[PDB]
Order: C-alpha cells, then sequence, then structure tokens
C-alpha cells in the first residue's frame, strides 16, 4: 500500500497551485490533505470519501475512485502557504497511509526591487562582520561561498505587516580580516547593485 | 467483509 | 422493551419408535437475549444440549435452537423448559410426535 | 489543541526515553506516528480509550506505549539506538477510525554514541548599517546564533520586552560550520527588519533570544566545560541616531 | 434474490465481566462468519465450507475489525447509558443490521443500516444512504457524531462497492449450496380429534431457503382463521421445516387439498390424503 505525489511545487503570490496524488492500495475508504510547516503540527485541510470537490475557503480538493487519483487546489496564494502539504489515504480500519509530501514555494512578488549590499556591526566587534545582500527580485539565485572560511545563508522574504512591504535577504559573514562587502558574493547578481562604504 | 468504519455512538 | 419467547419443541426426521435423530428447542422472538433452555426426558434435564450462535430478527427480537443427538426410543414423554426473565415460572412445552 | 512534550530531546545510545501525549479532551482514538526527514509519518499503535487495539508499525519491542486511564499516552523507547532518531507525532481523532485527525507539535529525538560534541549557541546581535538607513529608510538587525550542536533550537525577537513577527526572517535550516565533519557544529542566521524611525529611536530594545535544548540534569557529564543543558542564550541591541 | 448481511449484538452485563460483543455475518439465509468477545483469545470463525478457502489475510483483516468493534460497542453502551440517565447495574443491548440487497439481474438494488437500543429503533441510515434518522434526543448525540465522522459517506461507499464485491465473491465460491435451491419433502399424515371431525396436517421438510408458503382449500378457499400453521423452524443441517393443519368434519376429508409453494419446485405442488 502506497501513494505518489510530487516532491516539489512552485507558484507565484497570488497565484493558484495544484499538488496531485495517485494512491495504490487494496481498499480505499478516504483521501485527506494536511498541511505541515517546518517542525510543526499536521493540520488538516480537507476530507473525501466520495467523488467530487470539497470547497473550504482557498483550498480545494476533488476526487475520483476510479482513476484512484485526487488533488488539492490552493487559491489566492500568500507567503504562509509555503510549507509541506501530505495527502494521506484511508484504506479501512484506523491505519493511515501517508504520502512522502509535496514542498510548495511561493515566489514573493518584489514591486520596487533596490538590490544593495551593507556592512552590519556588533556590539562588540571581537569576532566578526556580517554582509546583508537585501531587497533583490525573486527571480534572482543566491550559491554556496568558494572560501571555506565565508559563511552565506540562503535567501528568505520578511513581510513588514504594518506598511505592507516584502523582501529578500541573505546574510554573509566571516572572521577573517581579508572579508569585504564588494568580494562577499560569488552568485549572479543583479548590476545596478548599491556599494556605498 | 464486514464495514471497516468503527464509531463510537 | 421485553417480548416473551416463542417455543417449538420438534424432532429434525419424523418418529418412529426405533429410529434414532436430533430433538431441537426453537425459541425465538425474545428481548434481552439472556434465557435458559433445557431439554428433559420424563422430567430430567438432558447433557450434552448444543445450541446454535446469537442471531436476531427484522424486529429486533432473538432466536436461537437448542439441539442434543436424541434417539427417540421408547415412544416415553418428552419435553422442553425454558426461562426467561418475561415469565413468572419456567414454561414446560411436551413434544408431540404428530407436531 | 493536541499537546506534546519534550519539543526536542537528545539522548545517549542505550538509555530509556519518555514521550508524552496529551490528546483533545473526550477524543477516544488516539494514534503514534514516526517522522523521518523528507517523509510523511509512518503509523506505529492505535488506542481506543485504554485499549491498544494495534502496534503493528511499532519497529520493536523497546517501543511501549500506554494510555492507561484513556486520555494522556505515553510512549517509552527502552534501550535507545541510533536508528530510532526521528519526529515522533501523536494525534487524536473524536470517535472512532478512518476520521479527521488532530495531530501535537511531535518530539525531535535524536540519538548519539555519547553526548561529548553537543554545544550551546554563541549568540551576537548585529545593528543596523547607516548606508541602509540613506538608501531603503529602513533598518534591518541581523542576529547570529552559532557554534551550536544537536539542531535542537528555537529563534525568537522580543521588541521592548514583547516578541515580534513582522519584518522577522529566520533560516529555514540551519548550515554546517564544518561541511566535512561528522559532528559537526550548525549555525542559524535571523533578520528583523522597522522602519529608520524605530531604530534611530533610543527608547526601544532589539532583543534575539535563542532557546537551545540539551541536556537534563539527570544526564551525566565528566568533561572540563560547562554542562550543555537546556539553556536560553541571548543579545540585546538599543536603538542608535548616529 | 441475494443479500449479504452483518449481525451486531453488543450487551452489558455489569458485575459478570467486560461487555459481550457477538458478530455474526450471513449470505441470504446461510450463516458464514461468527465473532464473540467472550473467549480467552477471541477470533473470527468459519461457519461456512465456502468461507474456509479464504487466505489467513482475511481472517486476521476480520478478527482486526471486530477486535476493534468490541472496544467501540463498550464505550457505546457506557455514552447510551448517560444519555438516559440510566444505572450503572442494570443490562442494556446495542444491536446493529446493515447489509446489501442484490436483484435477480447482480446489481445493488438496497443497501441499509439500522441500530437498537434494548430492542428499540435507535438510529437508522435513510434509502437516500446519505443522512440518518433518530429516533429520539439521545440519538440526535450519535447522529451529530457520525455527521461529523463521515459514517453516512464511507458507509454509502462500502454498501454501493466492497459489500456487493464481496457478496458477488461467496455467491460464486459457494454457488453448490447459495445458488442452488433445495425443495421441500411434502406428505400428509393420518390424525382424529373427535367423532364428528379429524385433523389433516400438511408437512414441508428439509427445504432452503426458508420462504414458503402452505395453505389448506375446501374446494379452493382460503381458511386462515381455520389454519394452524406452524412458524417456519431450522431443521438443524441449514434446511428448515414447516407444517399446516385444519379442523376436519369426518367424511369430508377428501375435498381437502394442500397448496406448497417455494422456489425449488418448478410450479405450486398439490397433494392430498
Amino acid at each position: 500500500q502506497s501513494l505518489e505525489q510530487p516532491s516539489e511545487v512552485t507558484a507565484v503570490e497570488g497565484a493558484i497551485v495544484q499538488i496531485n496524488c495517485t494512491y495504490q492500495t487494496s481498499g480505499f475508504y478516504g483521501l485527506s490533505w494536511y498541511q505541515q510547516h517546518d517542525g510543526g503540527a499536521p493540520t488538516f485541510l480537507s476530507y473525501n470519501a466520495l467523488d467530487g470537490l470539497e470547497e473550504t475557503g482557498r483550498f480545494s480538493s476533488f476526487l475520483s475512485r476510479s482513476d484512484s487519483y485526487g488533488y488539492l487546489l490552493l487559491q489566492e496564494l500568500q507567503m504562509k502557504d509555503s510549507a509541506s502539504y501530505f495527502c494521506a489515504v484511508d484504506t479501512g480500519g484506523f491505519k493511515t497511509i501517508f504520502g512522502a509530501g509535496t514542498r510548495l514555494f511561493v515566489k514573493a512578488n518584489i514591486q520596487n526591487p533596490d538590490p544593495a549590499v551593507y556592512q552590519l556591526r556588533d556590539s562588540k566587534s571581537s569576532d566578526k562582520s556580517v554582509c546583508l545582500f537585501t531587497d533583490f527580485d525573486s527571480q534572482t539565485n543566491v550559491s554556496q561561498s568558494k572560501d571555506s572560511d565565508v559563511y552565506i545563508t540562503d535567501k528568505c522574504v520578511l513581510d513588514m505587516r504594518s506598511m505592507d512591504f516584502k523582501s529578500n535577504s541573505a546574510v554573509a559573514w566571516s572572521n577573517k580580516s581579508d572579508f569585504a562587502c564588494a568580494n562577499a558574493f560569488n552568485n549572479s547578481i543583479i548590476p545596478e547593485d548599491t556599494f556605498f562604504p | 467483509l464486514p464495514f471497516e468504519k468503527s464509531t463510537i455512538m | 422493551i421485553q417480548r416473551t419467547p416463542k417455543i417449538q419443541v420438534y424432532s429434525r426426521h419424523p418418529a418412529e419408535n426405533g429410529k434414532s435423530n436430533f430433538l431441537n428447542c426453537y425459541v425465538s422472538g425474545f428481548h434481552p437475549s439472556d434465557i435458559e433452555v433445557d431439554l428433559l426426558k420424563n422430567g430430567e434435564r438432558i447433557e450434552k444440549v448444543e445450541h446454535s450462535d446469537l442471531s436476531f430478527s427484522k424486529d429486533w427480537s432473538f432466536y436461537l435452537l437448542y439441539y442434543t443427538e436424541f434417539t427417540p426410543t421408547e415412544k416415553d414423554e418428552y419435553a422442553c423448559r425454558v426461562n426467561h426473565v418475561t415469565l413468572s415460572q419456567p414454561k414446560i412445552v411436551k413434544w408431540d410426535r404428530d407436531m | 489543541g493536541v499537546s506534546q512534550s519534550p519539543r526536542y530531546k537528545v539522548a545517549k545510545r542505550g538509555q530509556d526515553v519518555a514521550l508524552r501525549c496529551d490528546p483533545i479532551s473526550g477524543h477516544v482514538s488516539l494514534f503514534w506516528y514516526q517522522q523521518a526527514l523528507g517523509q510523511g509519518p509512518e503509523f506505529l499503535t492505535y488506542f481506543q480509550n485504554e485499549a491498544q487495539l494495534d502496534k503493528s508499525g511499532l519497529p520493536s519491542d523497546r517501543f511501549f506505549a500506554e494510555r492507561p486511564e484513556g486520555s494522556v499516552s505515553t510512549l517509552k523507547i527502552q534501550r535507545t539506538q541510533q536508528e530510532d532518531s526521528a519526529v515522533y507525532l501523536c494525534a487524536s481523532s473524536p470517535t472512532g477510525g478512518q476520521e479527521t485527525q488532530y495531530f501535537g507539535p511531535g518530539t525531535r529525538l535524536l540519538v548519539l554514541e555519547d553526548l561529548k560534541n553537543v554545544f550551546p549557541p554563541e549568540v551576537a546581535v548585529f545593528e543596523p548599517s547607516e548606508a541602509e538607513i540613506s538608501h531603503t529608510q529602513k533598518a534591518t538587525l541581523v542576529c547570529l546564533a552559532t557554534g551550536f550542536y544537536p539542531d535542537h533550537v528555537e529563534l525568537s525577537w522580543w521588541v521592548n520586552g514583547k516578541e515580534v513577527h513582522s519584518g522577522v526572517c529566520t533560516d529555514p535550516q540551519p548550515l554546517k560550520e564544518q561541511p566535512a565533519l561528522n559532528d559537526s557544529r550548525y549555525a542559524l542566521s535571523s533578520r528583523l527588519r522597522v522602519s529608520a524611525t524605530f531604530w534611530q529611536n533610543p527608547r526601544n530594545h532589539f532583543r534575539c533570544q535563542v532557546q537551545f535544548y540539551g541536556l537534563s540534569e539527570n544526564d551525566e557529564w565528566t568533561q572540563d566545560r560547562a554542562k550543555p543543558v537546556t539553556q536560553i542564550v541571548s543579545a540585546e541591541a538599543w536603538g542608535r541616531a548616529d | 434474490s441475494h443479500s449479504m448481511r452483518y449481525f451486531y449484538t453488543a450487551m452489558s452485563r455489569p458485575g459478570r465481566g467486560e461487555p459481550r460483543f457477538i458478530a455474526v455475518g450471513y449470505v441470504d439465509d446461510t450463516q458464514f462468519v461468527r465473532f464473540d468477545s467472550d473467549a480467552a483469545s477471541p477470533r473470527t470463525e468459519p461457519r461456512a465450507p465456502w468461507i474456509e478457502q479464504e487466505g489467513p489475510e482475511y481472517w486476521d483483516r476480520n478478527t482486526q475489525i471486530f477486535k476493534t468493534n468490541t472496544q467501540t460497542y463498550r464505550e457505546s453502551l457506557r455514552n447510551l447509558r448517560g444519555y438516559y440517565n440510566q444505572s450503572e447495574a442494570g443490562s442494556h443491548i446495542i444491536q446493529r443490521m446493515y447489509g446489501c440487497d442484490l436483484g435477480p439481474d447482480g446489481r445493488l438494488l438496497r443497501g441499509h443500516d439500522q441500530s437498537a437500543y434494548d430492542g428499540k429503533d435507535y438510529i437508522a441510515l435513510n434509502e437516500d444512504l446519505s443522512s440518518w434518522t433518530a429516533a429520539d434526543t439521545a440519538a440526535q448525540i450519535t447522529q451529530r457524531k457520525w455527521e461529523a465522522a463521515r459514517v453516512a459517506e464511507q458507509l454509502r461507499a462500502y454498501l454501493e462497492g466492497l459489500c456487493v464485491e464481496w457478496l458477488r465473491r461467496y455467491l460464486e465460491n459457494g454457488k453448490e449450496t447459495l445458488q442452488r435451491a433445495d425443495p421441500p419433502k411434502t406428505h400428509v399424515t393420518h390424525h382424529p380429534v373427535s367423532d364428528h371431525e379429524a385433523t389433516l396436517r400438511c408437512w414441508a421438510l428439509g427445504f432452503y431457503p426458508a420462504e414458503i408458503t402452505l395453505t389448506w382449500q375446501r374446494d379452493g378457499e382460503d381458511q386462515t382463521q381455520d389454519t394452524e400453521l406452524v412458524e417456519t423452524r431450522p431443521a438443524g443441517d441449514r434446511t428448515f421445516q414447516k407444517w399446516a393443519a385444519v379442523v376436519v368434519p369426518s367424511g369430508e376429508e377428501q375435498r381437502y387439498t394442500c397448496h406448497v409453494q417455494h422456489e425449488g419446485l418448478p410450479k405450486p405442488l398439490t397433494l392430498r390424503w
């Protein structure tokens, strides 16, 4: 008894996304969907016992028993929707089989991109210096550093709910004095990047 | 084969 | 909420004195399920009396068949004694060869 | 909702580990699940009131699940092995199987040969750039939790004694400081963005809290350095006009 | 024409141990499976020769289902006792009747499910197979639980699918006993009651299924009041027996004829003394 669903799925903010699920089992009693954030509790979304569509807000789920197929449709995508989605099959009794999961990536829409690299200082600069690359478009990729002493984190999106503003950010740091903002990044960066000394 | 859903009343 | 049991005492095959059989006592149409059934020869309880599994009818009333390997033999007295919570005293029905 | 304790647990090979699950009141059904990295929850055992109806999913007899009063359930793992390292989730259903399942936040268990490589984190806050205030009219505070083992941490931002979530961005997964080493230490970064006027205000206090999950008082320690216990390591920064 | 039915009985017995759960399976009038929680280690037992061919996977699955139902009905007996504010000393019974009816064609004719409490209708699945009929305010609490659990949806899918699917399988595996009708062995007997009147009796033995009609006719009329037709009884070997008797005036016992109707016989059979 098993079930298959895609490993990853990506969509832009405000758009719609479909997560397909096919199950292979002797018996069928129900198909359900669960949302799980990194290190969080899987939360119920929808359940399909009979053929048709189940609608609950922005989320809906379809089921075709004869085709042993079902899917989850997510409308008006938000940044909080970026999680793992699991399709679960009930085959009678109580033993539920869960899929490997589909990681959904909601691409943030940056209206006015302003790419720039800044240098931050600690209360006591007796350890290291930090370089922050921020306000860049979602279609920009960040790769790992060539130097072993330079640590670069993957890009993440912050939401300033009060000002209705969203921006991508990458952090780079090294204890060596050779490390500076100009040489800090090795990835394909935007040519109009500000580097104020 | 019997019904495979046992629900408490 | 309580039903009296309907009782029928009969042989599996028509009775002739020398011929062997299976003595049956069918109790049906009763509620609750707890019932006391035993087969009798001249007034004595027969050992080895076996019974069917517990099932019920459309009206939710229970039924079960009490039987043992019997030989009609001498054509002397036979009967079935049944006791239920709905009965003031145990009801005894004599086995009639005709019915 | 369904609650589980502890959130994180680091243990030495051979130790006994106790996992607690407090389901929703009145829920007859209770499930125990095992969750491996990049996979879905796999069935372990099922309870209806206090009766353990099935335990076919349990890896061995070392795994002992109980629900004596038909409410709170415990999963005790005798002589823990490295293979037992997983997220143990518990779920409940109101009146039986094939229903909507309500899950707990789980217990992230990690079983190691020894606890000699475990370390608490070093937390440091980096004040925003003057160039950032002059170019975007916004100020980004960066926090760094470095040299911690295992990956059992919870980062949170505290502005004026209150926890904030707006403009906060913590890495989904931490990076290995020594990507070559087997028992490599982890590093986690987090950003907090506020308006230029909010940072320039000296009355505002910014604090980065990192709750680390390590050794218990029952755990043995003989090494020269301090016991890497379950502790909170923080770094604070006040408003600067410049 | 054909049907599969499951009969559940959950009885509370205070002071006499944990409640007893009995599950019985039927294909028409033939019993094929049984479960009794009373045993030291309860298991599903075969009751028909055509079900013994099922693998160990079938028997362990059936045992798992009925072990779960044992625990379910123990909590249900406790809950229903609370709903009616009943004493913890009294013995109460929960009965369940569910199954699928197949037409002469071999298609789902009617799916059904009914539950009772102390021999009284409690909760039943409607003809639409989507809603419930609660007998009282206590059964309404059960209805709300069953609606939230999606019982009606999964029960409909079972009755339309797996119920029909397994009934068709059982009918094929036991075609020599289930799809074969046994005709009754008919004979009339001697019996006097008075000097002016006697009693004629019609016998029907060793017939399967139990459905039969025995009528007496004094030159073609029906005597419903003046016919002591006894209730159909099981022989003990999966066949049935029934008889009909009449009060007759001595001499007139030749214009009295008995009509027996069964699916074993091609067309109605008529016999006299």
